[PDB]
């Protein structure tokens, strides 16, 4: 007979759920979650020079644009998925119905 | 020419990453160690600052009356904690039934009374030949009738 | 001993892990003001919101620091000694001895005994003339030990700019209203300094590689605040 009598004292210790890491994919508009950092984009190869203690990359307007992989220490550049407006060119409906 | 709507490329799949888990708990050897005390002086070492790996607990040696007095065992895998006390002792199955927070009956109130709040979960399985002497293990003692 | 010296431009540390490239970031944080006023040593030093320590001793005497409320076997205390093998950090009470000097081996000389102890951390020794800087921030419950080692030869307090890196943010949170230095064994060569951090606003310059190479205070003089307002290091006529 053995017990596992738990106790949580304010800040939890490193005893936590196992981190169910998955595979890594690139060059695809995908959702992501790097160590709690959410967002969607396209992940490519980077030329950054992160010092051995940073994790993120911040641009001028403070939007994240570079993340280091926690499993293997590699820096990945991110990019938003494509978007834009749509415009329709038509002659008059009195003329035809092609667009 | 008219500006009508917008187009957006849909995400294809999902993904999630985390560092190497590692940081294994040096307390699994408390489980299946025939000299994990007998009744009274349980190993004061506690599960702290490693992993809350409760998955191996259910897939461990076949338990007989494993009773969890805390949250449901399904969610116990991922809930975070700070420290986890482990009490190592051997009793009878009827005493295992007698073991409950704020309950009486032999060891449950005479040898090692379970905590009244008892933020924890007991795991019990049959030992038999593992820690039983051929002539009867007289080295193991229990309080028949404690003062209170 | 109890002298005084200006601090020049020293005591700048990285506020976060975020990587920035060729920008100018304006930040509000606890800093040591430029040209501040420090007390040369050659100790009942209180703790208010964080201290700066920049000893340049050739030996390792002043190593060791005590943090707590009463600094006794009544409230939890700390201990950070960095000898040639491993650095040990305790979070439990220790009845103080008559003097905070190492007997030389590590228990009776500095304190009385160890009892009712808790989380103990170890790591590689901190040590690697040998100007060693520290910033003992204790924001919330994640005690910070920002540090930087510059064994470059200098004066008792030279000039120049160099930033400080983080070490660890251990899970502490006991009351630390008072602190105290330790020494290993008065009129000795105890060349160390103390500087009290203070709320302040700075304008930091990041190089393309991502290291803080310069900074300007925002409350030192009119030119400095003008630079902070324009977010630039150069100002035109006007
Ligand atoms: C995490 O595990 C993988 C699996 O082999 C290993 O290659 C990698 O080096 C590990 N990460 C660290 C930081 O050791
Ligand atoms: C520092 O403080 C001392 C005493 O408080 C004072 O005499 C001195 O003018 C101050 N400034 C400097 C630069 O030493
Ligand atoms: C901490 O200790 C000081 C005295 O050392 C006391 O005045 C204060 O109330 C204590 N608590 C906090 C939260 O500062
Ligand atoms: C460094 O201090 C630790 C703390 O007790 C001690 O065990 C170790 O022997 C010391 N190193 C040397 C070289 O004595
Ligand atoms: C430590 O814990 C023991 C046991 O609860 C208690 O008796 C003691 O007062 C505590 N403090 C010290 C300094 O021993
Ligand atoms: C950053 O990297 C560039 C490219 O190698 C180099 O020229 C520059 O000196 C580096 N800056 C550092 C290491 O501070």
């Amino acid at each position: 007979v053995v017990v596992l009598s738990f106790e949580l004292l304010h800040a939890p210790a490193t005893v936590c759920g196992p981190k169910k890491s998955t595979n890594l994919v690139k060059n695809k508009c995908v959702n992501f979650n790097f160590n709690g950092l959410t967002g969607t984009g396209v992940l490519t190869k980077s030329n950054k020079k992160f010092l051995p203690f940073q994790q993120f990359g911040r641009d001028i307007v403070d939007t994240t644009d570079a993340v280091r992989d926690p499993q293997t220490l590699e820096i990945l550049d991110i990019t938003p998925c494509s978007f834009g407006g749509v415009s329709v060119i038509t002659p008059g409906t009195n003329t035809s119905n092609q667009v | 020419i008219y500006q009508t709507s917008n187009f957006r490329v849909q995400p294809t799949e999902s993904i999630v990453r985390f560092p190497n888990v590692t940081n294994l708990c040096p307390f699994h050897e408390v489980f299946n160690a025939t000299r994990f005390a007998s009744v009274y002086a349980w190993n004061r070492t506690r599960i702290s600052n490693c992993v809350a790996d409760y998955s191996v607990l259910y897939n461990f040696a076949p338990f007989f009356a494993f009773k969890c007095y805390g949250v449901s065992p399904t969610k116990l895998n991922d809930l975070c904690f700070t420290n986890v006390y482990a009490d190592s002792f051997v009793i009878k199955g009827n005493e295992v039934s007698q073991i409950a927070p704020g309950q009486t009956g032999n060891i449950a109130d005479y040898n090692y009374k379970l905590p009244d709040d008892f933020t924890g979960c007991v795991i019990a399985w049959n030992s038999n030949k593992l820690d039983s002497k051929h002539s009867g293990n007289y080295d193991y003692w229990y309080r028949l009738f404690r003062k209170s | 001993t109890q002298s005084y010296t200006n601090s020049f431009t020293r005591g700048v540390y990285y506020p976060d892990k975020v990587f920035r490239s060729s920008v100018l970031h304006l930040t509000q944080d606890l800093f040591l003001p430029f040209f501040s006023n420090v007390t040369w040593f050659h100790p009942v030093l209180p703790f208010n919101d964080g201290v700066y320590f920049a000893s340049t001793e050739k030996s390792n005497i002043i190593r060791g620091w005590i943090f707590g409320t009463t600094l006794d076997s009544k409230t939890q205390s700390l201990l950070i000694v960095n000898n040639a093998t491993n650095v040990f950090i305790k979070v439990c009470e220790f009845q103080f001895c008559n003097d905070p000097f190492l007997d030389v081996e590590s228990e009776s000389g500095v304190y009385s005994s160890a009892n009712n102890c808790t989380f103990e951390y170890v790591s590689q020794p901190f040590l690697m003339k040998n100007l060693r800087e520290f910033v003992f921030k204790n924001i919330d419950g994640y005690f910070k030990i920002y540090s930087k080692h510059t064994p470059i030869i200098g004066r008792d307090f030279p000039q120049g700019f160099s930033a400080l890196e983080p070490l660890v943010d251990l899970p502490i949170g006991i009351n630390i209203t008072r602190f105290q230095t330790l020494l290993a064994l008065t009129a000795g060569a105890a060349d160390y300094y103390v500087g009290y951090l203070q709320p302040r606003t700075f304008l930091l310059k990041y190089n393309e590689n991502g290291t803080i190479t310069d900074a300007v205070d925002c409350a030192l003089d009119p030119l400095s605040e003008t630079k902070c307002t324009l977010k630039s290091f150069t100002v035109e006529k006007g």
